[PDB]
């Protein structure tokens, strides 16, 4: 679920605060649409398809499926008492979480004006 | 959670 997200990359990224990600290019947070803005936008954008992959399931809903995973020790693990509808779930969130920490982050393409630029 | 989105 969000919530858990929102761990996940406190737990990968601890440098800086999860609303930076929030807003953020064309694909994170609220948008979907438009050429992704740098290589941070693109996490989000195979993290936006990731979701609607897993919107497929029956009764699968990302926003809000409760997963089982771990953070320690620099190690971000979704666990083995997943069903497929959390496996997958999780598995989105822990791939956007690691790319996330790899990408530059552009305080110029914070707060974009989607509607103008994500087209 | 309570927020709003970050996916
Ligand atoms: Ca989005």
């Amino acid at each position: 679920n969000l919530y858990q997200f929102k761990n996940m990359i406190q737990c990968t990224v601890p440098s800086r605060s999860w609303a930076d990600f929030a807003d953020y290019g064309c694909y994170c947070g609220k948008g979907g649409s438009g050429t992704p803005v740098d290589d941070l936008d693109r996490c989000c954008q195979t993290h936006d398809n990731c979701y609607n992959e897993a919107e497929n399931i029956s009764g699968c809903r990302p926003k809000f499926k409760t997963y089982s995973y771990e953070c320690t020790q620099g190690t971000l693990t979704c666990k083995g008492d997943n069903n497929a509808c959390a496996a997958s779930v999780c598995d989105c969130d822990r791939l956007a979480a690691i790319c996330f920490a790899g990408a530059p982050y552009n305080d110029a393409n914070y707060n974009i004006d989607l509607k103008a630029r994500c087209n | 959670v309570g927020g709003v989105v970050i996916a």
